[PDB]
């Protein structure tokens, strides 16, 4: 009957534009929100639309389209910290809501001088300091573990540097090669 | 500000005597909203009577239509009795039998 | 022809025994369509056709926000009696609906009311509240404050409305649709020695609207009018007279016109 | 809104009640659940003091609004479907388009069969590499907590005994060190990045049982703690 | 039948483009496009003598135009500046240089190009029954319909009577009243008038009706400003008749 | 560099005759048209005038001297209807079409039975403003712009009831402002001094 | 000043072959052409250069449209001839419009269409009527003479506009145009005798031969273009063996009279 | 229709020896279409020049053509749809 529909993941550059599109098939309308919700904690209300219009509140802007029939948020400026989930849902006739699943949305950083290295820490092997197009491979072996990257701002230097760790129960050249690294890649 | 009840007494169809009929009582335009209505044959109430629920209306007061089956006769006094807070004593308004 | 649907609600600070504290009642045209009050606390259909058509949980919904509603109502006369520095008895009133007319046009309208008497008129053409005095103008600057809530309103009426009065419109077509021709006549009597009064009286007739006036041998002519009034099963009634050159009762109903000559 | 607890390890057909309460005078609230990769999904509601009402996944579950401030939520005979994150919330009134929506900050329900698999974390700090203090002036510390059951943990960094935020970097979703299991247990590592300068204390918040809960077997009572690893 | 132009209204942004039609249903071979302003007579934008040509007129620049058959012949601007405020009118005769031949002038059409559509407002109407001193001294009765605030002059005010356009009795203000004469921004006021005989306006079931059509904005034009967005609308305010 | 003139507006009274000037100086000559245009709609063709002379077309005749430049346009009879705009143009040795500025004619109605009066209008459950109407009075009295910045006035309008065969005069004034009364709405203008004040 | 005058024309043709416009259109004032164009081309261009030279774009684009629209409106005119002459195969149609300045300042106008060339219509700016030759053209009339204003305007064209054009053409091609290059004439033997003037300008020229002092009984040649602007003419006579008599050729050209004696 | 009138003759008189131009001169004729070439001792000349059409009053057509020679003791054909064979006009000096 009522679906809404929103992508699952986005992914934009820091400092980019990225646009949120929540298409809404309800039965009657009364209004449009829009939800942010960061990592494991609440959702917050960010915008309201149901007239046709655009809203904009500081770089986030909320625009609605009754005739077609959809709305989207925009994100200007992109910053780390708007990863987030985006949470769209509509308002029926009897005043319910509709949610959408959300949308994950991922702040590729801008890395100035890439430098791959795979590094071996003393009380597990750091790969680090690589460009944004590098992908992790989950690890083959049963008992070696390799997360995901993360991205770290040291907002002192304005450094931002990609991570990914590996350990295992096997040395430090082996861990990431279901990965496909940079051939620049520093290897201690 | 207070509005006091308009009373209108009137059958159904056109009265003609020996033939059987409906009597109603519109009352409305009265504000505050509690009222107290009934219908009389002779003087007396009915005790069949059917009635509407309090009704509104865009210029904020409200109004009722209680009606009887009835069958008017040349020496019936069919009336509606009318009580509110504008009114010292309740208002009797007599039929005027289709005049 | 032209439809309509309206929502009323009555608050009622400090009844009597037998007066509840809230009422809310929906009509579609004359008919009575919803009920609500403070004492059954249920939201239930007042028309066959309403029943009939809607599911129980239309009226689980909207028997829970009519709850809500009621304690909205109570607080709001409350702080309303406090801005007038009034004890006793007064009432809160409240009327949305719209109107969908013959011509394609649409009307909508939002107003409220303290002891029967104009309080705060909505325009949801400039998006403002016309205030009656210096007590609505509070509310006025309250409710004008919330950008949004004008807009989410605006919408409803032009919007919501509407298609709610279509839907219940094809419900009930068999009996809002339909259209009941009158039975015209024409008495003729002197009452006062020398004065003739001619009374043009219809009825039977259905949707209640309709045009009865005199004419003096083709052109226009003091009438007094009597008001449409509700036969009991649901036709309506009404006459025009006059007193006293040839004179005609002209009616018009339901687009059809009929001319009923005095001899 | 208030909402208590963050957290909370049940077993099968143990009962549990989930509380909130408001200081702003609002008048509906609301509970929801949130589970992954679908909408959130109305439980119960309360339009109005004096009234409650069922929302889309009611079974399971009742409701009490013990007055206009607080709005309780009851799982009868907890099930393993009812494990997920639990939202209240409240707004002004009901049936107001622009009002929107105040959110508590949640609560996490693991249910389970047995308790007999709850561990807390294990932490460790590695120290930095000295081909990376060398090769980019940086050195980056790395937090370990493996093994612990289940994923109720809350890592956090702490240098001179303020906690930092700028050069920390935690794995946003754990991962499973059995993923063949249907009851593995987890792993999650954090980085935390500073100057060669600066670098010449982590930290696991863990949610598990409580003291009231029954413990019979050999190891430990793996009790809610916090378990820190310190570096110098 | 005649000649057919489109659109009447149409409000712009300075920088925007537009497409205006023009069609000849009588089998003429000329064709022309006249934008006229006040103090001074039709000037010609482009012209089209036959089919299969076009050439400029007084004041091309800005414009351009297309000749696409016999019967169509449509004017286009590319960049829209606030000196393009005009009234458009297409015109056409049956050839060029036939000395006796006159002009054969579709509908028109207003243009008003804005810098900005942050002034654009739809009008608040409202209806005024008639004073009872009125109807005992003239036995007529006299309602007044008032629109105001709108912006720009794009309106049509009508009077309808039980549901049918009535035009006996009306009138309405040939010009608009500017509400700030001074400010070159300003909104408009525009007043109207239904007279009826006393014994119409006596009836109680007489409706009147005030009614304003306003051109404005529609789905393409972006709105970005906090309050509603002035769509194309119409805007009425209504009054019953008053036995008493 | 070609020049056609004519009079910006004239006013006249109806029932009167009125004469409507035109003069050009053009390169060559073709033919000169006149043109009606109403308010608010488009212009239409009344008459073609190239050699010497006076030409009759109903109610309406426009006559050419070549040798002085010179066109009128003569309208008898006058009814309420031909107030409009007459523009004239000349067509050049090219076959181009010069166009006047346009001359607004303007008809002062005949009012068999003044009565001047200022009616207070019945106040809108949906407005702030109050609406002074000033009607029933003959065209020679001047309705003027209002002195206080929050009072609006609107220049005099002639209504036709065609049924009843009757025509009138009215200007609408109209104000948000607490003190604004329709005594003194007018206070602008030179009303008769015969003017109905109804009682308040 | 001597009689000047210009015109235009018009051609049109029906079923032309690939290479042959369907509508050609020259003016010229007296033998000079001044103008021209036609279907192929579809510009309107001076022919003359004291006309390029002395008239700016914006006339001849202005004129370039007009004809553009007189080419259609011909073929117009044309196809609804043919239709009612029921003729099939191609035919032609032609309009000549002009006025003349008269050497003593007196004017004259002139319009007229022809089919097949001859005759079909033929303006009367005085009666302010047309003259048809059969019942086609008759259709013709009767509707361009519904149209008052076109007769009235037409006359007003030939009588006021037509001569000022001429003036101002005139002035253009002054040295052209009103220039004069007296013949060079002789006789000779051929038996006949043969007066033979060159090299003259304008072409409007009159040769005759007198026996005794009578105008003879003459054979009159042409008056032809030589190529570099200028005209020549002859007019012979034959001789009678069986008696004398003296015989002279007169040559009148420009305002002066010549005699050869013999 | 009006089979055309042919005239060919010299610019100047000529004397043998010096430069002339030979003019063929096509008049009268109708309609417009026609084919015109001078003729060199029974070939076709090839630089030969014509004027652009002309309109008579009487709805006849005229051409010039023309061609730049020298005449010697030693050394117009135009055809139309009015003539069955094209029709051949010599110059006689």
């Amino acid at each position: 009957g009522q679906n809404i529909d929103q992508p699952t993941e986005m992914t934009a550059t820091e400092g980019a534009i990225v646009q949120i599109n929540c298409t809404y098939q309800t039965s009657g309308f009364n209004g449009l929100f829009w939800y942010q919700q960061h990592a494991g904690e609440a959702p917050t209300f960010l915008s309201y639309n149901v007239l046709d219009g655009l809203e904009e509140k500081g770089r986030f802007s909320s625009f609605l389209s009754r005739s077609k029939g959809y709305s989207y948020l925009l994100l200007k400026e992109l910053q780390m910290k708007d990863s987030a989930s985006y949470l769209c849902a509509v308002k029926d006739s009897n005043y319910q809501l509709i949610w959408g699943a959300g949308t994950k949305l991922i702040i590729k950083p801008d890395i100035q001088n890439p430098d791959p290295a795979v590094y071996q820490l003393r009380d597990v092997c750091l790969f680090t300091d690589f460009d944004s197009q590098t992908n992790v491979s989950q690890s083959k072996d049963s008992d070696v573990y390799i997360t995901d990257k993360c991205v770290l701002d040291m907002r002192s230097m304005d450094f931002k540097s990609n991570s990914a760790v590996a350990w295992s129960n096997f040395a430090c050249a082996n861990a990431f090669n279901n990965s496909i690294i940079p051939e620049d890649t520093f290897f201690p | 500000i207070q509005r006091t009840p308009k009373i209108q007494v009137y059958s159904r169809h056109p009265a003609e005597n020996g033939k059987s009929n409906f009597l109603n009582c519109y009352v409305s335009g009265f504000h505050p909203s509690d009222i107290e209505v009934d219908l009389l044959k002779n003087g007396e109430r009915i005790e069949k009577v059917e009635h509407s629920d309090l009704s509104f209306s865009k210029d904020w007061s409200f109004y009722l239509l209680y009606y009887t089956e009835f069958t008017p006769t040349e020496k019936d006094e069919y009336a509606c009795r009318v009580n509110h807070v504008t009114l010292s004593q309740p208002k009797i308004v007599k039929w005027d039998r289709d005049m | 022809r032209t439809h309509s649907l309206r929502y009323f609600r009555l608050g009622v600070s400090d009844p009597i025994h037998g007066v509840p504290e809230f009422i809310s009642v929906g009509y579609v045209d004359s008919h009575p369509i919803t009920t609500y009050d403070s004492v059954t606390r249920q939201k239930e259909p007042r028309a066959p056709w309403m029943a009939e058509n809607l599911a129980p949980d239309h009226w689980e919904r909207y028997t829970q926000l009519l709850r809500g509603w009621q304690q909205m109502f109570k607080v709001e006369l409350k702080r309303l009696q406090r801005h007038y520095n009034h004890s006793g008895s007064h009432t809160y009133q409240r009327m949305i609906g719209c109107e969908l007319l013959e011509d394609g046009s649409t009307t909508g309208f939002l107003q409220y009311a303290y002891d029967g008497q104009d309080f705060l008129i909505f325009n949801k053409d400039t998006l403002s509240w016309l205030a009656v005095d210096n007590v609505a103008h509070t509310i006025k600057q309250a409710w004008e404050a919330n950008q949004h809530e004008l807009l989410y309103q605006k919408n409803w009426l032009e919007e919501e409305c509407i298609a709610w009065l279509k839907r219940f419109l094809e419900y009930g077509k068999d009996t809002l649709q339909r259209t009941e021709p009158p039975l015209v006549r024409v008495n003729r009597k002197e009452t006062f020695p020398g004065v003739t009064a001619l009374f043009c009286k219809a009825h039977g007739f259905y949707p209640p609207e309709i045009y009865m006036t005199w004419m003096k041998n083709g052109e226009e002519i003091e009438i007094d009018y009597g008001d449409i009034l509700p036969s009991g099963d649901g036709t309506y009634q009404a006459w025009a007279s006059i007193e006293l050159n040839l004179y005609s009762c002209h009616v018009e109903h339901s687009g059809v016109h009929m001319v009923l000559q005095v001899p | 809104v208030t909402q208590t607890p963050k957290f909370q390890v049940l077993k099968t057909g143990q009962s549990m009640t989930l509380q909130c309460a408001q200081d702003m005078n609002h008048n509906s609230m609301y509970w929801y659940r949130q589970d992954p990769g679908m909408g959130l999904r109305l439980i119960y509601y309360s339009a109005s003091e004096g009234t409650t009402d069922k929302g889309e996944v009611p079974n399971g579950y009742n409701v009490s609004r013990l007055n206009k401030r607080e709005f309780s939520l009851r799982l009868e005979s907890a099930a393993p479907s009812q494990t997920s994150v639990y939202f209240c919330a409240s707004s002004v009134w009901t049936g107001e388009g622009s009002g929107e929506l105040f959110f508590g900050e949640g609560s996490r329900l693991t249910v389970l069969e047995d308790l007999k698999n709850v561990f807390p974390p294990e932490v460790a700090v590695f120290e930095p590499s000295e081909a990376e203090i060398s090769h980019t002036q940086k050195a980056t510390l790395v937090c370990l907590a493996t093994g612990f059951y289940p994923d109720h943990v809350e890592l956090s960094w702490w240098v001179n005994g303020k906690e930092v935020h700028s050069g920390v970097c935690t794995d946003p979703q754990p991962l499973k060190e059995q993923p063949a299991l249907n009851d593995s247990r987890y792993a999650l590592s954090s980085r935390l990045r500073v100057s060669a300068t600066f670098w010449q204390r982590c930290q696991v918040q863990f949610y598990g049982l409580s003291e009231n809960d029954e413990w019979t077997q050999d190891r430990a009572k793996p009790v809610t703690q916090i378990v820190s690893a310190e570096a110098w």
